[PDB]
């Protein structure tokens, strides 16, 4: 920043900005592990076919 | 009523005839075989139902009377997923040339269909119609390239169309569509981030990644993440 506002605007940006970060990575890799289980759950079957 | 094999070649040998008219082909819509035809195709592998079904489909695009007409049967086709297996088809090779002629045609054919459901026009007008259910035009990547600037067009209104719909579906296919649009909006174009921050598409795909709908949930985590593509 260049003044105490813009610290105060640039710290409001990134505490948004890596809340809004770690949201979409806890939810991503969560979908990471719910695809790849959906996947596993017949791709045994999927490999002898 | 399920007949028999020799019954289906000959039952689709009649509509293939009925196809090959303009007039019987317009008549036929009526009924509307091709839902049926495409799946029974998926069991039918014999070469004999198969050609004739090919057949069918190759005189129903041609002899069809209008642009609409064409547009009808074309839509029934790619939204039962007919042009996947024109694709595997054409990877695949047969005895005489009526087979392969008529998937190239149709190839041809249900991809100029693609184009024209692709064109900027029809997507705003879908927009406007309230058909966000999986056209073509949403799926097909060359024209959210060329045309995702077209969604700045009136101002804006496309993406406010579809963040009103955010908060107007009933329809969680409508819904879906709509964050998953918005979401490819900012793939496509990075300014965009800045207008769906204004517009709330933002927030409201960020929300309805919580949406009673698993489909509208899945959507919409596809639209963050295209959100948060980059910064």
């Amino acid at each position: 920043p260049e003044t105490p506002q813009e610290r105060k605007e640039m710290a409001s940006g990134v505490n948004t900005r890596i809340d809004d970060l770690q949201m979409v990575l806890n939810q991503t890799e969560d979908h990471r592990q719910r695809v790849l289980q959906a996947a596993a759950k017949n791709i045994r079957v999927w490999f002898i076919k | 009523n399920k007949c028999g094999f020799q019954l289906q070649y000959q039952m689709i040998f009649s509509i293939w005839l009925l196809a090959f008219s303009p007039q019987m082909c317009e008549h036929l819509r009526r009924y509307n075989i091709i839902p049926v035809l495409s799946d029974i195709l998926q069991e039918s592998v014999k070469e004999k139902v198969t050609r004739i079904i090919l057949a069918a489909f190759r005189n129903f695009l041609e002899k069809s009377t209008e642009r609409e007409t064409r547009q009808e049967y074309a839509l029934a086709m790619i939204q039962c997923k007919v042009l996947k297996q024109l694709e595997n088809l054409e990877q695949q090779k047969y005895d005489d040339e009526d087979i392969s002629e008529d998937i190239k045609f149709l190839l041809e054919k249900l991809g100029e269909s693609v184009q024209d459901l692709s064109s900027f026009d029809e997507y705003s007008s879908e927009l406007k119609s309230g058909r966000l259910e999986w056209s073509p035009v949403h799926k097909s990547e060359k024209f959210w390239r060329e045309n995702a600037v077209r969604l700045n067009e009136k101002n804006y209104e496309l993406l406010k169309i579809l963040t009103k719909l955010l908060e107007v579906s009933d329809d969680p296919q409508v819904l879906a569509v709509a964050a998953h649009d918005v979401g490819e909006y900012v793939r496509h174009y990075p300014r965009g981030k800045r207008v769906i921050e204004q517009l709330g598409g933002k927030q409201l795909v960020m929300n309805h990644m919580h949406h009673e709908d698993q489909q509208v949930r899945y959507n919409a985590l596809l639209a963050v993440q295209k959100l948060m593509v980059h910064n």
